């Protein structure tokens, strides 16, 4: 937790960025290949220059390094808006997350995996605007999320109002899987896997 | 006359010309005018001090 | 040998994913530059990746090929070897530190002291 | 830290520059001149009545310092 | 034929010689005597920091004696005309009747400012007035002379096809037609500065310039990779050619950003990326860094070195102070001594800010370039510019712009193009060279020492 949070961050955060310019789902001419967003990055990856999206996506993976001490799974769901079915399934594991060095072996992992993920990627077809859009699941161990609000949340300071914030920004829920690889280092053991059709 | 018609603070030439004119002039001591008038050599201070009363004589129309 | 050759760069391409040029090839073997581009000829020999070549004009000049149809001044080419191969689309190499204690092929006339 | 020192120090002296520049063009009007001499003119505005002295002798003072 | 048959033509008919990897060939020694001799002419004190106005007098001083010295040299007693007799005058106001008559004085022209960087400085001001104004409002186009005793209109046909900027002394001879407008005839230039002599086994010095590494642009890195590829001798394969360039001098602009929104981290980056390539090339051939316009240092022109920091870690050994040769961090103007050869390099600054006005006279091309260049390399002075380029507190009583010995080759970098110009002066001889920037052709200037000759290296 003292330096593994801003690695998955980054991680995450490059994981979206690519997941939303290989298909399409935003203008290719509001993305510009960087390397600095606040993080250094390992690679030169497209992301975005939107602010709405920008602090969207960090807010999503606040919460989600935030839950991390109970998700096992985070999965990125690609959705037509035409009729609410799932196309795409990108699925990232953190099978017991090595929870409680050498950042640059860190980055070569990152690097590798992006890697990985862009060529797989690279071999889907074309996939068209105009409402191709996506969505965001989770796995978690034991939780329940939306029941915060029972005693009306007397707030104090930011960090209460950022915990009820996302406790409450959680609903329940209820081929060809094709693998990739993750990171095998120590600290940060992450597998990849993917969904189609 | 302009105190009457306008409704400013300073009520000076500079701003007079910046607020209705929309002109800023430059404004320097009376000790730096001084010594460029009384340069022996230096014609630019000479034309500097020349164009500036022009400017102050024709803002005033 | 073009045995171990072929077993790292098959290695570096499919299990750890990322571009391989004749560079690395020549640390790994300690060979030179020609036999590191006749290996990297004999492996385009005898297929899931994009090679990408480069040209040496004469007067000294140097260039990409991208799209291997429409070849500029082919008389002028003194030499022609493949350069990299890269799996991804976008080429987008990486650089690190490299210990060259006997992979040199130019040294300097001082050394360090 | 040096480096940031060092960012502070460009950007002042890039305000710096951009503002004797602009109040060496603003003094043009009275010189008709860009040479040599157009910014030792230009250095004696102290005109209260336009906020460009206050930056460049705000400037002035943190380069003297 | 197709890119195969060209790569069963090559890399079958491989020689696979020479490459014996134990006995490698070492490169061609090159020394820069001006090292450790003594007198560091462009390395001032930053703790010790108008002036203007001195150096000016100065400036104008030393200008005027020389100009006497060459009017003495070339205008003395007996230099008749075809029918009137010549003479001399000291003060602008005597040079009145039908007479020739030369005199000594400075040149006052428009020069007024381009209208882009007009707006570019007027978007970062906070409430400036309207500055197009202060053209627009006056009624120009014509050249005077002033001695400190008045001003003459210089109409002539001699003036029209010469390039000039205002401060410059110029001893021009001429005699008035019909009014206080003096004509001209010939146009004088201070005495030659006396020139270290050509000496009579020689390598090659490759200058780049231009590189631009940011954290957008990732085709730079691939050149890099590919320039630095290609000084190893691993891409020519003609040890026998390559071994010839005895060290690689970067001009300037190796890091690029906008100093208004920057932060350690972007800069780190760029820094860190530029130490990778510097560590893979340190070992093979030696570097000449020197600074730029766009490079975090001093934004005026004598810049200081970068500093012992902003690198990576492991190049501590570079830096202990002993080995120099292999890596020399020097100011922005530099008059290097390549064996013998006396070279001077300069960021661009200078002729960037020259274009950087727009004068209503003399009539952005190559040519032009290469006028104001020699223009600038005649008048003895490196920056005709006071304010715009030069800083506070240059020099005291000796300034270092002013030039005192003529060199062999001008070096100016940050160009759009590239070119090269021999101009004799006085029985001398010197070569402008044109750098062009690296980011967009990305081209490698190749200057040898044996006869002068400079090649072109261009990276795709
Ligand atoms: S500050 Fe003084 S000089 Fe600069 S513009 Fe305003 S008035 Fe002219």
């Amino acid at each position: 937790n003292r330096w593994v949070e801003k690695w998955l961050r980054v991680y995450l955060k490059c994981y979206i960025n690519l997941i939303l310019f290989y298909r399409n789902v935003y203008p290719p001419q509001s993305f510009d290949y960087t390397t600095y967003q606040s993080f250094n990055l390992p690679q030169f990856v497209p992301i975005n220059r939107h602010p709405a999206l920008i602090d969207y996506i960090e807010e999503l993976i606040l919460d989600v390094l935030s839950k991390l001490t109970h998700v096992y799974r985070f999965s990125i769901c690609i959705i037509n808006k035409k009729n609410d079915l799932c196309i795409e399934k990108y699925v990232l594991d953190f099978s017991e997350l090595q929870h409680v060095i050498t950042e640059t072996e860190v980055f070569d992992e990152f690097r590798s995996s992006l890697n990985s993920l862009i060529m797989h990627l690279e071999k889907l077809p074309k996939v068209n605007d105009d409402t191709i859009t996506f969505e965001a699941v989770i796995n978690a161990i034991e939780l329940e999320l939306g029941h915060k609000l029972d005693r009306n949340r007397r707030v104090d300071s930011l960090e209460e109002k950022a915990e009820i914030e996302r406790d409450s920004n959680w609903v329940k829920c209820q081929i060809k899987l094709t693998s990739l690889v993750g990171s095998d280092v120590g600290p940060l053991i992450i597998h990849q896997f993917s969904e189609k059709l | 006359a302009l105190r009457s018609d306008v409704n400013l603070t300073q009520y000076t030439i500079e701003s007079a010309a910046f607020n209705i004119l929309h002109k800023r002039l430059p404004h320097f001591s009376f000790e730096s005018l001084t010594n460029m008038w009384n340069a022996k050599k230096s014609t630019t201070e000479l034309k500097t001090v020349l164009n500036y009363w022009l400017s102050r004589a024709q803002i005033n129309i | 040998m073009d045995q171990k050759a072929s077993y790292f760069i098959n290695e570096k391409l499919f299990t750890e994913v990322k571009p391989v040029l004749f560079t690395d090839l020549i640390h790994h073997l300690k060979i030179g530059p020609s036999m590191a581009k006749k290996l990297m000829f004999d492996y385009y020999k005898q297929a899931k990746y994009n090679c990408v070549v480069i040209c040496c004009y004469k007067d000294q000049t140097i260039k990409i090929i991208h799209d291997l149809s429409n070849i500029p001044q082919q008389d002028s080419i003194i030499d022609c070897f493949i350069y990299a191969f890269n799996p991804m689309d976008s080429f987008i190499p990486y650089y690190d530190i490299i210990d060259q204690k006997d992979c040199l092929t130019i040294k300097n006339s001082y050394e360090l002291k | 830290t040096t480096l940031s020192f060092l960012i502070k120090k460009l950007k002042r002296q890039k305000e710096y520059q951009t503002l004797k520049t602009v109040c060496r063009t603003c003094s043009y009007r009275y010189t008709s001149d860009a040479g040599i001499e157009n910014d030792h003119i230009a250095s004696k505005c102290n005109s209260y009545d336009c906020p460009v002295f206050y930056s460049r002798v705000k400037a002035e003072r943190y380069l003297r310092d | 034929l197709h890119m195969d048959a060209l790569l069963t033509k090559f890399n079958e008919d491989r020689s696979l010689q020479d490459e014996n990897l134990s006995q490698p060939r070492t490169r061609v020694r090159i020394v820069d005597d001006n090292l450790y001799n003594k007198s560091n002419p462009f390395q001032l004190c930053y703790k010790k920091r108008s002036q203007y106005y001195h150096i000016y007098q100065y400036r104008l001083k030393t200008f005027r004696e020389r100009v006497l010295k060459e009017c003495d040299k070339r205008w003395d007693a007996g230099f008749t005309l075809n029918g009137q007799l010549v003479l001399k005058k000291d003060k602008v106001l005597d040079i009145q009747g039908n007479q020739p008559c030369w005199c000594v004085g400075s040149i006052y022209c428009e020069m007024k400012y381009k209208p882009n960087v007009l707006d570019e400085v007027i978007n970062d001001t906070y409430g400036a007035p309207d500055l197009t104004k202060s053209y627009t409002d006056k009624e120009s186009d014509e050249i005077m002379l002033e001695d400190e005793s008045g001003r003459v209109l210089l109409v002539g046909d001699f003036i029209r096809s010469t390039p000039f900027i205002t401060g410059v002394v110029v001893g021009i001879l001429g005699m008035e037609a019909e009014a206080g407008t003096f004509q001209v005839l010939d146009i004088c230039y201070p005495t030659p500065l006396p020139q270290n002599p050509f000496p009579a086994t020689r390598g090659k010095i490759a200058l780049v310039s231009g590189l631009n590494l940011n954290n957008t642009s990732p085709d730079r890195l691939l050149r890099l990779e590919i320039l630095r590829e290609f000084l190893m001798g691993r891409i020519n394969n003609k040890i026998d050619d390559i071994s010839l360039i005895g060290r690689l001098l970067i001009c300037g602009n190796s890091v690029d950003f906008d100093i208004k929104s920057v932060n350690k981290d972007e800069l780190m980056i760029s820094l860190t990326e530029f130490s990778k390539f510097l560590h893979n090339i340190l070992p093979s051939i030696s570097v000449d860094i020197m600074p730029g316009t766009n490079d975090p240092s001093d934004k005026s022109l004598p810049q200081q070195p970068f500093h012992k920091s902003l690198f990576d870690k492991s190049l501590e050994s570079y830096f202990n102070g002993s080995n120099k040769e292999i890596l020399n961090l020097v100011t922005n103007p530099y008059e290097f001594s390549y064996n013998g050869v006396d070279v001077l390099a300069v960021s661009g600054k200078n002729i960037n800010d020259i274009c950087k006005y727009v004068i209503p006279s003399n009539d952005d091309d190559i040519e032009h370039r290469l006028d104001l260049m020699e223009c600038t390399m005649k008048w003895q002075n490196i920056a005709p510019t006071a304010p715009d380029t030069l800083w506070c507190y240059p020099y005291t009583d000796k300034d270092p712009f002013v030039l005192d010995k003529w060199p062999h080759v001008y070096i100016v970098a940050n160009q759009p193009y590239f070119g090269t110009r021999v101009v004799e002066i006085g029985g001398k001889n010197i070569k402008i060279i044109s750098v062009p920037e690296f980011s967009s052709t990305g081209m490698i200037i190749l200057l040898d020492l044996e006869t002068l000759e400079a090649e072109t290296v261009k990276i795709d």
